[PDB]
């Protein structure tokens, strides 16, 4: 049924101190190759 | 509130500090967020990644993270001593900011500010002996129809009186977690008097898309 | 020739494209004052005292930075660019220290000479100054950071010439400090030319210090001898003694730097 | 049209701004998300950017540059750097909360513009540089990412189209001026969070030395609306060159704080009185309007009764539209207190590089600091005009102009109340 009375956002009672970095660990092989500026750095 | 640095026996270049494994592959996948050339972009979220880990930043956590990265370790002191995150000093486990900007103020943050005062007895910079708490007074942290409000660590505690305000500090005291959320009857940042708008159901998937399309 | 027309002051000159506003000014005998500018350093843009009007155009450019569009009419005199550069330095004069008799930079000094030729002559600052504490780089560089204006021609000097990346600005706002933030000791083979490049006396030399004044000395231009660069060297001399040792600038030796030992 | 406001749910583009239902996947696209969005890739960039420039959408960042202008400067051939869209989510402005809103509840949204705005300009890639203290919004926009990348709705061939396309989230750490577009380009770049001079712009030099479009959250979530229901339909709100819908932030002295999507020219006085449930103790107990976050000028409550809350007429009322953030003071508020604990804020937000933001807010603090216990005398009032004339325009990016602006908003509509405050400080203490 439809409802409009209960607040669906719950989730983030349930983050620690890691959530964000664990999901960008899972989402690092979602990922296309990075491109390259031809060296390491700009001290390079 | 310094901006240098002096050596202190907590606090030196031979302080102990080291990621954790687990640590290391989230830089890993830091690192592989920015292109190659670059890695220098991720001093922020390695450096923040620090502080989760130890609670705050020793100069050790500054040149291991200059390590790590191959930057000058002058180019995170700069990043660290910049940004207001970055604690340079340790502070509580439970790092009160109450935002007493303009939006808040006028709806008397200076209310809880002397409420979590007086329940805890220190003032705004001071960090209880306990080690519990550190109460700070911070800029807008953009939660301005929830004025007003705090944040303790990570969580933004809302639609705040003095009571709401002690009941969170206590519940704090006894170890468990409050909900980050309005301390009103509202949710998060609707009219508390009923909704003026968004009261009929969303209309789905094809409503009024265009032809050609 | 791709040369492109730029005006200043009304008068016509043919510019190469990626000349900025301070160049083309400087091809008709013009300075712009400045004082992060250093036609030898990477271009700063954050102190805002070459802001000059370009007119038909409602907002001063920076200068230093800026390139010369086709057809502007770079106005270096107009009253908004003398409104501009006398704001820029009220705002440089606020927290200044008023040590001018007791610094070394006195006489010699780009922010006094430039705010007597393009500030006003009074305050209007009212309150109470800041005051910096005092960072200890080394033997060499006395350091009074209260006298710093963070025009942050340190910072490329220590990156891009000597190397080093070892001097940044900490903190955030009026509390932003040059330094290197631990007591860390600045000792490269070219250190001593941040004393030349600080326009202000934040960065004096320290065996100079105290001793001699700039209009009493004798500059008699001379070459160094501690290697075979030959570096070309003003050695001003103060009664017949010698005082102190500033480079000459010559584009194919030692472009205006000497190096410690020659120092 | 002449009346404007009194917007439908039809026509919100954030459904589900309260969090009333589901952000996640399954109740973004059952209220309309990444629908038909493999066709609106394939219909090209040129065909995007039209809708855009049709829709006469303006960006939401603050200053309403208009956005299909602003991102056809990337409409053109690599010179073999790549792309990039970067997504501005700081939101650092005192009354503005807007953006959170959609980030925490409406995320496919954010992912879906996203894909569209960086198809439309040729970008590899979208940096979400999102505030840091948002932090539970951070991990609620990543595990909408996941769910996006899950569903092949980005990354490689994202939505079926071919065009490959990531989609990060950069967080901050505490810096207001890292919203600023080159500060928050500087950010990402591991860097202090100072702003680049202009030129080069983003779409030249942007981030890394990319081409970059740095897009505000807003600008970027109503883009697949626009390019489903066409530009017409977006430009048929609000006023000419003031188009489309709105969200505003009503905080302060109103009886319901509130967040609410509206039509573009709608009256102020009609957004307080029916979606904040009026100013506390009537209208007649308005004294001023901050009208679109802190650092537009206030106007007073004379100003506030006709006045529509679009770019042009707060223009015409000299202050700006801003945010669209509105803060509400009554007749109960020390208003000199209210803007010299804002000039407060902008100088603990300040970054320091150049001379007239780093000196000129500091002592413009010091001196609203004495008009607060009015220990000054009324030369100083046009002294202190003088310093935010010097200060504005001068400086490298707007947040000089922003310090600068209420205090001359301030000064404008309240210097007798300012110079009364002054004379009884100075008859009781002399
Ligand atoms: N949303 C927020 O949280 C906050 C918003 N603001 C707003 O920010 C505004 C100031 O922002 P700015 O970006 O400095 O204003 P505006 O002068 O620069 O320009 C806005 C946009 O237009 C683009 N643009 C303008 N002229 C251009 C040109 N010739 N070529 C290429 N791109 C061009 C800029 O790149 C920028 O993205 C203020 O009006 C204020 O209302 C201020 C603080 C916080
Ligand atoms: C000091 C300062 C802070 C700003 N902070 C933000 C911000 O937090 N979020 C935002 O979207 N725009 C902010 N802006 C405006 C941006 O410069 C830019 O105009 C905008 O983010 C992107 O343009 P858009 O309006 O087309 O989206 C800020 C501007 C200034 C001067
Ligand atoms: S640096 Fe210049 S203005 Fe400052 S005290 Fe020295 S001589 Fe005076
Ligand atoms: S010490 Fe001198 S050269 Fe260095 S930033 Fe300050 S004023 Fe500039
Ligand atoms: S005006 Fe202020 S915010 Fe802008 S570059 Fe300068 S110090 Fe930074
Ligand atoms: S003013 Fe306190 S949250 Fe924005
Ligand atoms: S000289 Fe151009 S701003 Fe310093
Ligand atoms: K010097």
């Amino acid at each position: 049924p439809f409802d409009n009375t209960t607040y669906k956002n719950l989730q983030h009672h349930d983050y620690s101190t890691y959530t964000f970095l664990d999901l960008n660990l899972d989402l690092s092989k979602f990922r296309m190759p990075q491109p390259s500026s031809g060296r390491e750095s700009p001290r390079h | 509130a310094l901006f240098v640095h002096r050596d202190t026996p907590k606090n030196n270049p031979e302080t102990p500090f080291d990621f954790t494994p687990e640590n290391y592959k989230r830089i890993e996948a830091i690192v592989k967020n920015y292109p190659e050339g670059h890695k220098a972009a991720a001093v922020l979220p390695v450096l923040d990644l620090a502080q989760r880990q130890n609670g705050w930043l020793p100069i050790s956590a500054m040149n291991k993270v200059a390590e790590i990265l191959q930057v000058p370790p002058m180019r995170v002191y700069e990043v660290a001593t910049f940004y207001t995150m970055y604690n340079r000093k340790p502070v509580g486990k439970y790092h009160i900011q109450v935002c007493t900007t303009t939006p808040c103020m006028l709806r008397n943050s200076d209310s809880i500010l002397e409420a979590i005062q007086k329940k805890l007895g220190i003032k705004v910079g001071e960090t209880t002996p306990d080690k519990l708490f550190t109460l700070i007074e911070v800029e807008c942290l953009g939660a301005c129809v929830n004025a007003p409000m705090v944040q303790i660590n990570d969580n933004y505690y809302e639609d705040l009186t003095p009571k709401d305000i002690e009941e969170i500090i206590d519940e704090l005291k006894a170890g468990k977690i409050p909900k980050p959320g309005p301390r009103s009857g509202r949710f998060s940042c609707e009219p508390a008097g009923g909704l003026t708008s968004l009261t009929e159901p969303p209309k789905g998937p094809g409503f009024g898309v265009q032809a050609g399309l | 020739s791709n040369l492109i027309e730029v005006f200043v002051d009304g008068q016509s000159v043919m510019v190469e494209p990626g000349t900025t506003v301070l160049q083309a000014c400087e091809k008709v005998g013009m300075q712009i004052p400045r004082f992060c500018y250093h036609e030898r350093l990477s271009v700063a843009g954050n102190c805002r005292m070459c802001l000059v009007e370009i007119e038909k155009a409602p907002k001063v450019v920076a200068a230093c930075a800026m390139p010369v569009m086709k057809g502007w009419n770079i106005l270096t005199n107009s009253e908004k660019t003398k409104k501009a550069r006398e704001g820029v330095m009220e705002f440089l004069l606020a927290n200044h220290p008023l040590d001018c008799p007791i610094c070394d930079q006195g006489g010699e000094c780009d922010l006094q000479d430039q705010s007597m030729m393009f500030g006003s002559d009074r305050s209007r600052f009212l309150e109470g100054k800041r005051a910096v504490e005092d960072k200890n780089i080394g033997p060499l560089v006395k350091t009074i950071m209260t006298r710093c204006i963070q025009c942050t021609r340190c910072i490329r000097f220590a990156s891009e010439i000597a190397g080093v990346d070892d001097l940044g600005t900490t903190g955030r706002g009026n509390d932003m400090q040059v330094g290197t933030y631990i007591e860390k000791m600045f000792m490269s083979e070219l250190s001593g030319n941040i004393i030349d490049i600080c326009p202000v006396g934040a960065l004096t030399s320290k065996p100079y210090a105290f001793t001699a004044r700039p209009w009493e000395t004798r500059k008699t231009e001379s070459i160094d001898v501690m290697d075979a660069v030959g570096s070309n060297i003003v050695v001003s001399t103060r009664t017949g003694e010698v005082m102190r040792i500033l480079p000459r600038m010559h584009e194919d030796i030692n472009e205006e730097w000497i190096s410690d030992k020659t120092r | 049209k002449t009346s404007f406001g009194s917007l439908k749910d039809e026509d919100r583009i954030f459904t589900n701004l309260y969090g009333r239902h589901d952000w996640r996947l399954k109740g973004a696209q059952s209220r309309g998300d990444w629908y038909k969005t493999k066709e609106i890739l394939l219909k090209g960039p040129d065909w995007i950017l039209g809708e855009v420039k049709t829709s006469g959408l303006r960006g939401r960042g603050g200053a309403g540059f208009p956005t299909g202008l602003k991102w056809s400067f990337m409409n053109k051939p690599s010179d073999g750097r790549p792309k990039y869209l970067v997504v501005n989510a700081d939101e650092g402005e005192p009354g503005t909360c807007k953006d959170r809103e959609i980030i925490r509840h409406d995320p496919h949204k954010l992912v879906e513009g996203c894909l569209v705005g960086g198809r439309a300009m040729g970008a590899r890639a979208a940096y979400i540089y999102i505030r840091g203290e948002f932090y539970n919004e951070a991990s609620n926009l990543q595990v909408a990412i996941r769910e996006a990348y899950e569903a092949g709705l980005i990354g490689k061939n994202a939505c079926g189209s071919g065009y490959d396309f990531d989609v990060f989230v950069v967080r901050g750490a505490g810096a207001y001026i890292c919203g600023e577009e080159t500060a928050l380009i500087e950010s990402i770049e591991g860097k202090q969070g100072k702003p680049r001079l202009k030129p080069p712009f983003p779409a030249d030099v942007g981030v890394f030395g990319c081409p970059t479009t740095v897009a505000n959250v807003e600008t970027v979530a109503v883009s697949p609306t626009i390019c489903r229901r066409g530009g017409a339909w977006f430009a048929s709100f609000g006023r000419e060159r003031n188009s489309g819908t709105k969200l505003f932030n009503i905080s302060g002295h109103v009886n319901n704080p509130c967040t609410v999507e509206e039509e573009m020219s709608v009256p102020l006085k009609e957004l307080i009185e029916k979606h904040a449930g009026g100013v506390t103790g009537g209208w007649d107990n308005l004294l001023a309007v901050i009208p679109g976050g802190s650092s537009t000028p206030l106007i007073p409550k004379s100003v506030c009764e006709t006045v529509l809350m679009d770019f042009d007429a707060l223009i015409q009322a000299q202050t700006g539209l801003g945010t669209a953030a509105v803060i509400v003071m009554d007749r109960s508020t020390d208003i000199v207190k209210a803007i010299a604990r804002l000039i407060e804020f902008y100088k603990h937000e300040s970054c320091g590089q150049c001379t007239p933001c780093r000196e000129g807010v500091d002592w413009m603090n010091k001196v609203m600091a004495r008009f607060v216990r009015g220990d000054a005398r009324p030369a100083e009032i046009d002294s202190l005009w003088e310093i935010s004339k010097q200060i504005e325009g001068h400086t490298i990016c707007a947040l000089g102009d922003g310090a600068a602006w209420p205090v001359q908003g301030l000064i404008r509509h309240f210097r007798p109340e300012l110079e009364e405050r002054m004379q009884r400080f100075a008859q009781q203490h002399q």
